């Protein structure tokens, strides 16, 4: 009642079920679908699957382990953007609030209703994990290793030179697999990893 | 004065009784022989814990935080014998004192109080660890019924200007007190360093008496008049000049 | 947004969480009024002595124009004997309500490049013309002893009336709707409590009942 | 910093090198910049970088009739050091500062 | 640990007792042992000990009324320094913030697994205390007197200065009474205050 999860029916449920999807009114004050919190959600089979997934999809766990500081750490800083400002922010910190912002837009964000998205299997899954990651991970690249010396790179280049590579992450949302072969979007997802290896 | 002792270690139901029996001689006293009186009811804190006690005795649920439901009824049928009447001279005037716990308003012994009660006044712990004794801040002290007790024939005509004039240069003094931390001892006015030496000497002078100082109500305006010397007029704007040319030069 | 639990010991310290940021406006609200009577009288003093330098530059100007009517055109000696400085500055500190501004004084270690200068044509027209450009140099740095200071002084006003609104709307706002959802919760104790103590009363007067 | 430069014109240098603000080390550079006509606006905006990301310039002092003409150059720098200051001239003495804007 | 002045054991005590001693839970955190704060604390003994202590230690109550003044304006400028800082702050308002800083480390402070501070007799709680009152008493006085002055001491004239003094101030806890006199501890405390009027 009233959206409020101290209540001792959902109190008396989260002792004994081992996952929690927890859905949130404000993500659907926007039309995020579907609307579950990724900071209050947990679930507690994770040492039972990863027996599985170092057999079938095995650079899996470390994706969304790093999927899950990504999702954090944006809460942590955003915070600070509502207080202080979005222009006290380092170039470590504004990579972090822009591939979130990829991340809850085209990886979290699913339309039911659409064709594309009412079903999406776990190799697309994956398979557009393994890019907006290794992207973040490029784009770090960009920053630590060319730290203070020369002319580097700030970010607000890396939005001007991938332009299209920022449209190629953000519509794989689209890449049907119901009437697109397997094996034919595995293939569009490891060129847009040829893309970025080569414009970064 | 006719005092009634009423301790811990004594049974709770008297403490019920204690102020019927304060109030029914106050009542003799009062309007049957013709004597103001004034009626002081220590640790009315006290009192309605031991009317949650004879509640819990009879059965009863109890009501909001504890305290019966009927403690607004039973509180003022111990507040509501005083006043004046009209064809016998006495008076009969209460102070009521009580401890709300936690300095808490919302709490309801000093809610019940505050819808039936004249105006407050304030012992707080700010001037108590500052060594000020009586320790009453004056700026959420008030008083609803002293427009009609002080005037000319009463005490004397400027009571009612100097004590505007002495709270508006409290509330101005405390408030530039602040700002001598975060801005400097240097850069505010020469107004503001006016109100400070005031503050120094409101809350040393004319609040801290001690204990055994019995001031009358014109040595009390005499030293209200002490302290608003060391201002210069036209800064004394709630003072009309019909009575602040006869007052002020001394 | 709330964020604890309601124990009615929250209640008293969310009551005194609310105190410390009600105490952190009206604290703050007059650190950035005396930063902004600073900056609004500055202001007055760039805009008084941008009107005073266009009267001290028109007589420099004028006098660089007798020292030429004088003395042929001494335009390329000066320009090219310079090897040291004259008139140098040094930058002090100077603060309101805590926020140091940067401030320049002038200073002069006086070894003359230009003693002679002219000398048999001139000198006379020289070192007055000396003096209407020396006396505007000491007028120009105390104009930019003004500059660094306002624009170093908005600086310190924005992060400062963004803090005061960062507490009047974002954690005023979301500790009294805090204590709001403590109030209501806390009431709902009480008629649980409620519910229990009269269904004993009920219970207990149908045993008395039976034992008549 | 410590010193004060003046790009100025070919008439206002010369008068606040008489007042003794111009100081020759060749090593970096000349702390000053005589203008002529026949200069062009990119041989202004390097000089101008010069002044800006020295240590020792505090003040920078500028013709307000030159100032127009680097206008995007100086409205980039918003720091506390070096004052920018505006001078009048020859028959162009002030319309309004980049400073005044900032109000 | 809870339920401070709203709690029916203790909200029932406090009408009947009169001294409360008030075991603070941020003093305790920080390690400040014993952890009795002085706010909230209160004792009703005052009036009835006075005709004791205008016998035997005369000079008690003057120290201990002005103690309290002290510990009570540092919490007064404590919610100053947390919100701006220590940077416009007073000479007068600065020369507290040691003083305060020297009672709360040395007088207030106690550790009774120790040989000497396992009982303070109290000649050597009157002994420390007046002389870190009258070090109080001496530089109030030799600021306000010195300004508008032209050499007005900003109050770091006299913390280089009287390093020694603000040594021996804070080694006054350590004059051990088991094996130390209480003669030669009434004489040690005595050169101090000797010293302390030579230096200044």
């Amino acid at each position: 009642p009233g959206g409020d999860f101290s209540d001792p029916v959902t109190s008396a449920t989260l002792g004994i079920v081992q996952v929690f999807w927890g859905l949130d009114k404000k993500l659907a004050q926007r039309k995020h679908f579907p609307s579950v919190n990724w900071l209050i959600s947990y679930s507690k089979y994770m040492r039972a699957l990863d027996e599985y997934y170092d057999k079938h999809f095995t650079e899996f766990v470390p994706l969304r382990t790093k999927a899950k500081e990504i999702l954090q750490e944006e809460e942590d800083l955003a915070e600070i953007v509502q207080l202080v400002g979005k222009a006290s922010l380092a170039e470590t910190d504004k990579i972090t609030l822009e591939v979130a912002k990829l991340i809850k837009d085209d990886f979290l964000q699913q339309n039911g209703y659409t064709p594309y998205d009412r079903f999406c299997p776990f190799y697309k899954t994956v398979g557009m994990l393994s890019n907006m990651i290794a992207f973040y991970d490029m784009a770090r690249r960009a920053v630590e290793t060319t730290a203070q010396s020369d002319n580097k790179i700030t970010w607000s280049i890396i939005r001007e030179h991938m332009g299209e590579i920022l449209y190629k992450l953000s519509s794989m949302k689209f890449k049907d697999p119901v009437k697109d072969g397997e094996a034919k979007i595995k293939a569009d997802y490891a060129q847009l990893l040829e893309d970025m290896q080569n414009a970064f | 004065v006719c005092l009634f002792l009423n301790l811990a270690n004594d049974p709770t139901i008297e403490r019920i009784i204690t102020p019927r029996l304060a109030l029914t001689t106050a009542e003799f006293l009062a309007y049957q022989c013709e004597k103001h009186v004034l009626v002081i009811l220590t640790d009315m804190s006290s009192y309605a814990e031991a009317l949650r006690e004879v509640s819990a005795a009879r059965e009863e649920v109890p009501g909001r935080r504890g305290f019966p439901g009927y403690m607004y009824t039973d509180l003022a049928t111990i507040y509501e014998r005083a006043g004046r009447v009209e064809g016998r001279n006495g008076s009969i005037t209460q102070i009521p004192i009580l401890t709300m716990p936690n300095d808490d308003i919302t709490h309801p012994i000093p809610d019940l109080t505050g819808y039936i009660t004249e105006g407050q006044i304030y012992v707080d712990r700010q001037l108590h660890n500052r060594q000020i004794y009586p320790p009453i801040n004056v700026l959420p002290s008030l008083s609803r019924l002293m427009k009609s007790a002080i005037g000319e024939g009463m005490t004397r005509k400027d009571h009612a200007d100097v004590s505007n004039q002495l709270y508006a240069c409290y509330a101005i003094g405390k408030d530039v007190q602040a700002m001598k931390a975060v801005v400097g001892e240097e850069a505010l006015t020469s107004d503001d360093l006016l109100y400070l030496e005031f503050l120094q000497k409101f809350e040393r002078n004319f609040i801290a008496q001690g204990p055994y100082e019995n001031r009358t109500v014109y040595e009390t305006l005499d030293i209200g008049w002490q302290l608003l010397r060391i201002f210069p007029k036209e800064m004394l704007k709630r003072i009309p000049q019909s009575t602040l040319s006869e007052f002020y030069p001394r | 947004r709330i964020e604890i639990f309601p124990s009615r010991m929250a209640q008293t310290i969310m009551k005194a969480r609310l105190k410390g940021a009600q105490t952190g406006r009206n604290l703050l609200k007059k650190k950035s009024d005396a930063l902004t009577l600073r900056f609004r009288q500055i202001l007055k003093k760039i805009i008084e002595t941008k009107m005073l330098m266009g009267e001290v530059m028109r007589e420099a100007a004028f006098s660089l124009a007798e020292a030429k009517f004088t003395a042929g055109d001494f335009s390329t000696t000066v320009i090219q004997n310079v090897n040291k400085a004259q008139v140098k500055i040094r930058a002090k500190k100077d603060n309101v309500a805590g926020v140091t501004l940067p401030v320049f004084e002038h200073y002069h270690e006086g070894t003359d490049s230009y003693e002679l200068t002219g000398l048999a044509r001139g000198g006379e027209q020289l070192a007055k013309l000396k003096r209407n450009y020396a006396k505007a140099v000491e007028l120009l740095v105390e104009l930019a002893s003004l500059q660094t200071s306002f624009v170093t002084l908005d600086e310190a006003i924005k992060i400062t009336n963004r803090r005061v609104n960062a507490i009047e709307h974002v954690i005023i706002p979301r500790i009294e709707r805090t204590l709001a959802y403590i109030i209501t919760e806390l009431d709902e104790r009480e008629r649980e409590e409620f519910y229990r103590l009269k269904k004993i009363q009920e219970k207990k007067k149908i045993l008395k009942e039976k034992s008549d | 910093g410590k010193l004060i430069a003046v790009i100025g014109d070919e008439d206002t240098v010369t008068g606040f090198l008489l007042g003794g603000i111009g100081e020759l080390n060749k090593n970096r550079h000349p702390n000053f910049l005589v203008v002529e006509k026949d200069t062009t606006i990119n041989e202004i905006e390097d000089t101008f970088r010069q002044f800006l990301n020295r240590d020792d310039i505090g003040i920078i002092l500028i013709n307000q009739y030159i100032a127009e003409m680097v206008r995007h150059a100086l409205d980039a720098h918003q720091r506390s050091i070096p004052a920018v200051l505006e001078i009048p001239s020859k028959e162009h003495p002030y319309d309004a500062a980049k400073d005044s804007i900032l109000r």
